[PDB]
């Protein structure tokens, strides 16, 4: 989510993506949580007994047929978190995230209340407005020729500066905003 | 203010020109491939695999998180039928061939257990109720000037 | 030995199943590289076009337009008649017309040879 | 009915001597108290007819279209406002001179005691409606709209003026109580045929008839909002009116000319309600339901039955006024995306709470939601091809599922889910926006508590 | 004079007061909840007299106060019916309505449009009172659609989630399927009786045809979803639990049900819409039985449970038992009300959790909850001497005792013990093992209005059973006599049922893993029929409607026919007039050739 994606995927984060799923449907099979416990625990030893696999075309055939069986047995009700994209409540809040530059639509006799909060309120856009500005320039200075190869961006490196596209990721509006 | 070069053209039929729109739909020359060339007016417009959207990435950061869609990237011919709130082809736990058969076996199974249950039907060891005014003749339909035949029921 | 798992069109075929996904070569890096490579310089240039405080308005995706484009006004002009086109065509504008036609046809013909037989029973067919 | 055509044409040199800053004032205001005026005429009695004079006459079929005509030009006026801002004084009133013309032109029509007058103002209507749709339309394709919308027309109905004066040859008038009265059958000959196909084709084609349909998503989509407004909500009402008015003399042919049209329009309702269902505009999507509805009140009026009559006019008043309020809405989301697309704007209920309802309102008129007046006819056509044919149901059933899907299909997707994130000027919907919203709905719900103001003369 | 007509008006315009009150002051202040509960059970105490007045009399009435049209000989008016069925079914909607009100005064506390919420409530209170109150077709028609819009629109109260907006989009659907039929029901009626008015329906109707029954059993099927159109109920529980518990549980659901108990005069007449009816049922509860035997989520559990015993009604309904059905749908409204109220109170004090997986000890972690599910449980099961027994112990003696499908008997019967059996499954995964949940405990039941809209409900599920049975008068023969196993049926295989399923549930302690068997794989994934009807046929119908509608047809095929061939036409003829090189030579050729054919041609 947060952290930008590769351009593939090494063994190492195959395997280890593996072993959460395993590990995920079998505490969904595995109710309780002695028995999930004890299954997990044998389940990791026999995931283990080929930890040392030198030869890697060796070590991609013993996974491709841990996905193949995975699949068999995949409990196909698997348990989710209820904010998970599988969830109950994934996007049950989503309807109540209103963007920040709507209070620019507001009325002057809706925004005589709250009067601390606006003032604060352009305190930040004039923080952004000069920090945009110094960000284009960074960001253009920093870009290798021919474009980017990966969407990672930059920190700040001077004192004053600010990271390079921040205002829409500090303005998020919130995790439940009503 | 987009340039006419930028928009949907003819089939491209040699390599230059074929470069040319994988380059203008923003994909790699040897990622796109176009409809084949059959009278319908697909045209220039690139082939897309056929994949939902519901099954995209949940946890990449799309631009347009409800759509899991990406600004620039080359949209599929059929968006709007995969569009996570119609029909979406995500992988399912048991095979479609078996799903089918699983499913069609026992709507047949059941229809042809009801047709023969209805063959032999299940009933108690009785005769028919009785009523006692000439079958309540003149509660059923009426017509009293017709006077039916009269039945007698059998006290046992 | 686990029972193995058949793709179809609306069931398609899982990532981790793909056999495609292990014969790794370096042109296959080299390809993902480059999807990457392209990707990333879209949303550099979308981030750009978005963070900027003096836009007020709505950023025009060329990708929309071309696919609306696509849809709508480009049908025709790379339309050829040709044997499948044509009988596509016929059929599914000329025989569900003449379908719909033979049933309702043979519909009313039964109730009007009814009608005038005369066995029909109409009985408080008032309102028609 | 002089009492209403003379204040339409006093519109005109009102506008035209008003001040450069209050003309849709006074515009607005004058034709409101017209629609006033012209409530009157809802007054219609069992029996024969408002014969007012040798060349005006008006009847229960007349007079809802006219209220609603009427009623129509100040819709227009508000809904035009904003667009035209930019505009120099002169183009201003030119636009409102053509909107003008065009009501004076709808209201001599719809009252026509003479056939060959209202086929001349029939296609006098054409002028004003080309003249908007090619002038004050933002698109480049307009021009070929507007051919379209001029050609087919014309092509449907030059024959028939040719059959209106052979028949004035030979039955020796063509005022329609002369023609009712002396109403003789058409022998089953091949010159009755083609007379039939005359008479018939020059309505279907504006209704339109499925397969004749071709210039109406373009002329909507090309149109300015007043533009798709009386051609959605009146325009489409002629061929629907001439039709009732002249199978007077066409039976008894028509119980085996009507077939083809039958099939024809029982199958396009089916055709262009899957067509709605994928669709990437929302002009296109309403133009196509708008093609639906009047393909089946074409199967109404060639049942040719008492309820049939009855739905289809029910259908025809709320079909208007639903369409027209829909063009509305799309019009008001489209001056704040300027895109014209479906799936550019979403999630708009978050921003625009009472926008969201007055979508939600529409939709469910669309929807065919009881007890409105859609509704109304929709039962009255349906029952009516029940009793034609037991087997129309099943396609008429299929149609309603499919107009509901698409229908909160084009609920869901514009309103619901996640708004778009790089969309910054959608700003708050002005008085001017929610009036005509109000405008147009209200009459629906008021209609529906009186249905017998709207279903014809055989009530 | 006349009360019972003045009261049975009273209590439904009363209910509409609120909604007139929504656009004053009181809609902006948090007063509104609470106002909207005093007004429904202030009508639910109103109305508790005319039923008084029906059980101490026998008092039927209907009401034509407003002529609405004349459409020459057919006279559509505003007629309301008061006849057992309506005076009965308002006072225990709207008791069921007062408590989810309460509970829903305390469960949607944190939402921000919570006074829409009870006005939306109240208006699906409006049009299922105008359903079940309606004497015309047009008004039954009027109620259909308005419950059906109602769940629409709070199916997909939350608009930002996507599965919310397909659920609601899916029970619109499958619900129009059933408008065909009812719509095809109306045309025919009114074409051959002449009347949409049940009096002349039922005069002019000695044997009623099949296709108006047929229609009729569409449309309840479609709105009971049977399992013909049963997956949108299921899928309809993505809405607040408030929704599912009043809408989607016990009051809109047996809408349907209630149609063909309405027409029950027609019904006896007709023999084979009897037997369609009965092996729909019965189809229907053993297909969700058995999807709900193996289901996880709480909410989905007792949606198929509500699905089965809408299955059982049917069946009831097709054994020519229309007062049985009835009451078993009076008594369903009661205890299934309160289940999927306790499963909401779980849910809540649980922090927003529906997977029975991290649902571990709470017999005694919350006390009043478990002991009101195990009574609901109980009832539902039809444990002797509860509101439950009162009408599923008789619908198992009559079924038991008819000349019906055998193969219908023994689904019936499998679909009892298989309740018994997801019953047990409820109470074992959700009361009896260790907790499973999140180390930070926050479980509370010490709320005023939860207590009290529980404890109401329980005193329903208790004594209305007995009250109901013992007050009113008899409108069926009795199965007097019994044989003694076949009295014991239904009580052996609920037993048999949960020792069966406390067995099978107890092995998950064992310290063993198996994969899944096929069966299971049907079972959980609800029979398959979920994915199949939802992706074979719509993608087809979406491709159809862009190839052939669309492009192939409209785009291409028609534009080619009449205008681009004529503009080609008239083209190629422009093109050939017009391409003169300007040589009179020409010119002259053609006027001597011209001057020699015309002496020859028109001489
Ligand atoms: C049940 C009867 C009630 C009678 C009481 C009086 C009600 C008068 C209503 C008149 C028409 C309403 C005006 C339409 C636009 C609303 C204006 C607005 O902006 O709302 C904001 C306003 C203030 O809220 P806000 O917070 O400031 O705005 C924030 C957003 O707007 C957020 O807005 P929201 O989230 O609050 O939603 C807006 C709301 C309001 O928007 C609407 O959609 C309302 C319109 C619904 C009709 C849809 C078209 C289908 C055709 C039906 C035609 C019925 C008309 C009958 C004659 C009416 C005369 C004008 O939408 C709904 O509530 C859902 C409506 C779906 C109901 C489906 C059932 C329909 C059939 C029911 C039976 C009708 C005949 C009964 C015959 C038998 C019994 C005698 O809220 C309201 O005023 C709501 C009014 C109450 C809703 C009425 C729904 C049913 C009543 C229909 C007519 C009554 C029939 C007569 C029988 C009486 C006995
Ligand atoms: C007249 C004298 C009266 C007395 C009569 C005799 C008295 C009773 C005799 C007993 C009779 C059977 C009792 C055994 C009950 C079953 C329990 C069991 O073994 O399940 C475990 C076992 C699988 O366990 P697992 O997968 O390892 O566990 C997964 C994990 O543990 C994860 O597990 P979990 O924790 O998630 O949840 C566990 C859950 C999940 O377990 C499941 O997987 C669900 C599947 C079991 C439901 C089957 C029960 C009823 C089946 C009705 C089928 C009707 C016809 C269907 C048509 C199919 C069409 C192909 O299981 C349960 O909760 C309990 C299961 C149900 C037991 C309670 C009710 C049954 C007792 C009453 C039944 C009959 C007596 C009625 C009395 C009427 C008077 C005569 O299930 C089976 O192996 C299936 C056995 C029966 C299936 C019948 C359908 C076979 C159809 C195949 C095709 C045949 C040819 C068709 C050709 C058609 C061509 C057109
Ligand atoms: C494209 C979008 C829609 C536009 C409108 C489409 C509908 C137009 C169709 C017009 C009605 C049907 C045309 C002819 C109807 C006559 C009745 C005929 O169908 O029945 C048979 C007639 O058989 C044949 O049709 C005879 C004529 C055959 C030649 C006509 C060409 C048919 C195909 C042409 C298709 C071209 C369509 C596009 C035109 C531009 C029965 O034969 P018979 O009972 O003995 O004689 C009946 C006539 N009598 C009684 C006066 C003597
Ligand atoms: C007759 C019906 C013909 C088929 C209708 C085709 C309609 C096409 C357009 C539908 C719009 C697309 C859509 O709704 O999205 C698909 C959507 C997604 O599925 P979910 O399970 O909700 O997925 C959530 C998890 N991600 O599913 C649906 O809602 C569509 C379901 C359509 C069902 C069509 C099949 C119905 C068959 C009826 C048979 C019963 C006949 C009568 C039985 C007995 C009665 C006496
Ligand atoms: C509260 C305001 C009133 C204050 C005190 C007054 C109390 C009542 C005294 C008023 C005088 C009596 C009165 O109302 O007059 C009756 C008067 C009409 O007079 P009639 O001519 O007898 O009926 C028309 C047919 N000829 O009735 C009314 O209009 C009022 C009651 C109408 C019923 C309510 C209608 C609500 C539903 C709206 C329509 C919905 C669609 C139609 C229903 C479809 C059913 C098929
Ligand atoms: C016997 C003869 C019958 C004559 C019937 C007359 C039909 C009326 C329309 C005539 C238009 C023909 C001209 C034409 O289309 O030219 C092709 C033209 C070339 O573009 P231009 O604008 O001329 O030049 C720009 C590039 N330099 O192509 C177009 O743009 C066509 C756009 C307009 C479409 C009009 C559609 C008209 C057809 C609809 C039905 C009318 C048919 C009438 C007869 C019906 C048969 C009984
Ligand atoms: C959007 C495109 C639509 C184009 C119009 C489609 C309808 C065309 C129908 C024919 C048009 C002209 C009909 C004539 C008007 C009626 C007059 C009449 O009926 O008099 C007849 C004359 O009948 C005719 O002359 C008809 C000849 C037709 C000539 C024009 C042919 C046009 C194309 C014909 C095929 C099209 C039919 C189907 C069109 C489908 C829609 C495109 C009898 O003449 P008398 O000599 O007095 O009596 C004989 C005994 N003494």
């Amino acid at each position: 989510a947060f952290s930008a994606p590769a351009a593939y995927l090494t063994h190492q984060q195959k395997v280890l993506r593996l072993y959460k799923r395993a590990l995920r449907h079998l505490e969904s099979w595995c109710v309780h949580r002695d028995k999930y416990r004890y299954f997990a625990c044998l389940m990791r030893a026999r995931f283990d007994e080929h930890k040392n696999e030198k030869d890697m075309v060796k070590a991609t055939q013993l996974l491709r047929q841990a996905e193949e069986e995975f699949w068999y047995g995949q409990h196909p009700q698997p348990y989710i978190f209820p904010e998970s994209p599988g969830g109950t409540s994934y996007e049950r809040y989503e309807c109540y995230k209103v963007p920040e530059w709507c209070l620019d639509d507001w009325h002057p006799s809706e925004k005589a209340m709250y009067p601390d909060y606006f003032a604060k309120r352009e305190q930040w856009k004039r923080l952004r407005r000069e920090s945009w500005e110094r960000e284009v320039k960074q960001l253009q200075e920093e870009t290798p020729p021919g474009g980017p190869r990966t969407e990672a961006l930059p920190p700040a490196r001077k004192e004053g500066d600010l990271p390079p596209l921040w205002w829409h990721i500090v303005t998020r509006p919130r995790e439940r905003p009503m | 203010h987009v340039t006419k070069d930028m928009f949907p053209g003819p089939y491209p039929k040699t390599p230059e020109e074929r470069a040319a729109a994988a380059k203008k739909y923003n994909m790699r020359v040897e990622d796109y491939e176009p409809y084949p060339d059959d009278g319908m007016g697909y045209g220039d417009y690139p082939k897309l695999p056929d994949r939902s959207q519901q099954e995209r990435d949940p946890w990449y950061d799309w631009d347009h998180p409800d759509l899991r869609l990406n600004w620039g990237e080359p949209i599929h011919w059929d968006l709007d039928m995969y569009i996570r709130n119609r029909v979406d082809t995500s992988p399912t736990p048991v095979s479609w061939n078996t799903m089918c058969k699983h499913l069609f076996g026992f709507v047949a199974f059941m229809l042809f257990m009801f047709w023969v249950g209805e063959i032999y039907p299940s009933y108690q060891p009785v005769g028919p109720k009785q009523y006692p005014y000439n079958d309540l003749y003149l509660e059923r339909g009426g017509d009293p000037t017709k006077e039916p035949e009269p039945v007698v029921h059998y006290e046992i | 030995s686990f029972p193995k798992y058949k793709p179809s069109r609306l069931a398609t075929l899982p990532a981790t199943l793909d056999p495609a996904e292990y014969d790794i070569s370096p042109e296959t890096r080299k390809a993902q590289a480059e999807r990457l490579a392209i990707r990333s310089r879209l949303k550099r240039e979308y981030l750009l076009q978005y963070n900027d405080p003096n836009r007020l308005g709505v950023i025009e995706d060329p990708a929309l337009i071309r696919w609306t484009y696509a849809r709508s006004a480009n049908i025709y002009p790379n339309f050829r008649p040709t044997p499948k086109t044509s009988l596509l065509g016929a059929l599914f504008g000329i025989g569900p017309l003449f379908f719909w036609y033979y049933v309702f046809k043979t519909d009313r013909d039964k109730k009007e040879k009814l009608i005038q037989e005369g066995k029909l029973d109409q009985t408080f067919n008032i309102s028609y | 009915m002089l009492k209403i055509i003379i204040p339409t044409t006093m519109l005109l040199p009102m506008t035209w001597m008003s001040k450069h800053n209050m003309i849709w004032i006074n515009a607005t205001v004058h034709s409101l108290l017209i629609s006033l005026i012209s409530l009157s005429l809802l007054n219609q009695l069992g029996e024969n007819s408002l014969n007012f004079s040798l060349t005006f006459f008006s009847d229960s079929l007349s007079a809802p279209l006219l209220v609603l005509t009427t009623w129509l030009l100040p819709l227009m006026l508000m809904a035009s406002q904003s667009h035209l801002s930019k505009e120099t004084t002169t183009r201003k009133k030119l636009y409102i001179t053509m909107l003008i013309l065009l009501q004076l032109f709808l209201i001599m029509t719809f009252t026509a005691t003479e056939l060959i007058l209202f086929y001349i103002l029939f296609e006098a209507t054409l002028v004003p409606t080309l003249i908007i749709i090619t002038r004050w339309g933002n698109q480049t394709e307009r021009l070929n709209a507007g051919l379209y919308f001029l050609f087919y027309t014309l092509a449907g109905s030059l024959p028939l003026l040719v059959a209106l004066v052979y028949i004035q040859n030979t039955t020796g008038s063509l005022n329609f109580l002369i023609i009712h009265y002396w109403s003789h059958p058409l022998s089953n000959s091949w010159s009755n045929i083609f007379m039939w196909l005359a008479c018939i084709m020059a309505f279907m084609v504006k209704m339109p008839l499925y397969g004749l349909h071709l210039w109406l998503p373009k002329a909507h989509v090309e149109a300015p909002i007043a533009g798709s407004m009386v051609l959605a909500a009146v325009l489409l009402k002629l061929g629907g009116y001439g039709m009732m008015r002249i199978t007077t003399i066409l039976n008894p042919l028509t119980n085996y000319m009507a077939y083809p049209f039958l099939m024809l329009s029982m199958w396009g309702m089916i055709m262009t309600s899957s067509i709605c269902l994928r669709q990437t505009d929302l002009k296109s999507l309403i133009a196509y339901s708008s093609v639906s509805h009047m393909a089946l009140v074409i199967v109404a009026i060639m049942i040719q039955t008492p309820w049939s009559f009855m739905g289809a006019t029910a259908l025809m008043i709320a079909h208007g006024l639903t369409s027209s309020m829909l063009f509305c809405l799309a019009n008001t989301n489209y001056e704040r995306v300027h895109s014209r697309t479906m799936i550019l704007a979403r999630g708009l209920q978050t921003l625009l709470p009472l926008m969201a309802t007055w979508w939600l309102v529409a939709s469910l008129t669309n929807l065919a939601l009881p007890p409105s007046i859609n509704l109304i006819g929709e039962l009255f056509i349906i029952t009516a091809s029940f009793s034609w044919s037991n087997i129309t149901i099943i396609l008429m059933g299929m149609n309603m599922m499919i107009t509901a899907l698409y229908s909160l299909y084009m609920l869901i997707t514009t309103q619901r889910g996640k708004y778009t994130h790089h969309i910054n000027n959608i700003k708050p919907s002005f008085t001017r926006e929610n009036a005509l919203m109000a405008l147009h709905i209200l009459p629906l719900l008021l209609l529906t508590l009186n249905p017998k103001m709207i279903l014809g003369p055989l009530y | 004079m006349n009360p019972f007509a003045s009261l049975t008006l009273t209590t439904l315009t009363i209910l509409t007061i609120p909604i007139m009150m929504s656009n004053s002051n009181i809609y902006k202040t948090n007063l509104y909840p609470n106002y909207v509960k005093t007004t429904v059970s202030y009508a639910f105490t109103l109305s508790l007299v005319p039923l008084l007045m029906f059980m101490h009399t026998g008092q039927e009435m209907i009401i034509s106060n407003w002529h609405w049209m004349t459409l020459q000989t057919v006279e559509l008016s505003l007629s309301f019916k008061m006849d057992y069925f309506s005076v009965m079914f308002i006072p225990v909607a709207l008791f069921v309505t007062w408590s989810i009100m309460e509970f829903s005064m305390w469960y949607m506390h944190s939402d921000p449009f919570i006074n829409r919420f009870f006005k939306y409530l109240l208006l699906f209170l409006i049009t299922m009172m105008i359903l079940v109150t309606a004497n015309n077709l047009f008004q039954l028609f009027i109620g259909w659609e308005g419950v059906g819009i109602m769940s629409f629109l709070l199916i997909g109260w939350w608009h930002g989630r996507t599965d919310a907006n397909t659920a609601a989009l899916q029970a619109i659907l499958y619900n129009r399927i059933g408008d065909i039929g009812f719509v095809l029901s109306m045309a025919w009626f009114l074409t051959h009786s002449n009347a949409w008015d049940l009096q002349q329906i039922f005069m002019l109707n000695n044997e009623c045809p099949n296709m108006p029954l047929i229609g009729l059993l569409l449309a309840a099927a479609g709105k009971s979803a049977q399992f013909g159109l049963h997956p949108w109920l299921p899928s309809a529980m993505e809405g607040p639990t408030p929704v599912s518990a009043l809408l989607h549980s016990s009051t809109m659901v047996v809408a349907g049900v209630f149609l063909l108990i309405r027409f029950y005069p027609l019904m006896e007449t007709n023999k084979l819409v009897q037997t369609m009816t009965l092996c729909l049922g019965a189809i229907t509860t053993l297909f969700t039985a058995l999807c709900a035997i193996t289901q996880n989520d709480i909410k989905k559990i007792v949606a198929f449970s509500t699905s089965s015993q809408l299955g059982l009604m049917m069946v009831t309904i097709g054994i020519n038992q229309p007062h049985l059905a009835f009451l078993h749908i009076c008594m369903h409204a009661f205890f299934k009300a309160m289940l999927f109220m306790c499963s909401g109170s779980i849910i809540h004090s649980l922090n927003d959790e529906q997977d029975i997986r991290k649902m571990g000890g709470l017999y005694k972690a919350m006390p009043f909850t478990t002991t009101a599910l195990i009574i609901g449980s109980l009832a539902l099961t039809g444990m002797p001497y509860l509101t439950g027994f009162y009408s599923k112990d008789l619908i198992i003696e009559a079924v038991n005792m008819s000349y019906t499908n055998a193969w219908a008997l023994l689904m019936t019967l499998i679909a009892t013990s298989l309740t018994a059996a997801y019953s047990t499954r409820i109470i074992f995964f959700a009361f009896l093992g260790k907790p499973r949940f999140p180390p930070l405990v926050l479980i509370n039941e010490n709320n005023p209005l939860l207590i009290n809209s529980i404890k109401r409900l329980l005193i329903g599920s208790i004594f209305a059973g007995f009250i109901i049975s013992n007050n009113i008068p008899p409108m069926t023969v009795p199965n007097t006599t019994m044989p003694l196993y076949m009295k014991m049926t239904a009580l052996i295989v609920t037993i048999m049922g949960f020792m069966l399923a406390l067995e099978l549930n107890n092995t998950t302690y064992y310290l063993k893993f198996k994969y899944p068997s096929q069966t299971y794989k049907f079972s959980n994934m609800l029979g398959y029929y979920p994915s199949i009807m939802h992706r074979l046929p719509t993608y087809h119908n979406l491709s159809m409607s862009q190839k052939s509608a669309s492009s192939l047809l409209d785009l291409i095929w028609l534009e080619t026919i009449l205008p681009k061939t004529t503009s080609f036409i008239q083209m190629k003829m422009s093109i050939m007039v017009s391409n003169q090189k300007g040589l009179i030579k020409l010119y002259f050729l053609s006027f001597l050739i011209t001057i020699m054919i015309s002496m020859t041609l028109f001489n």
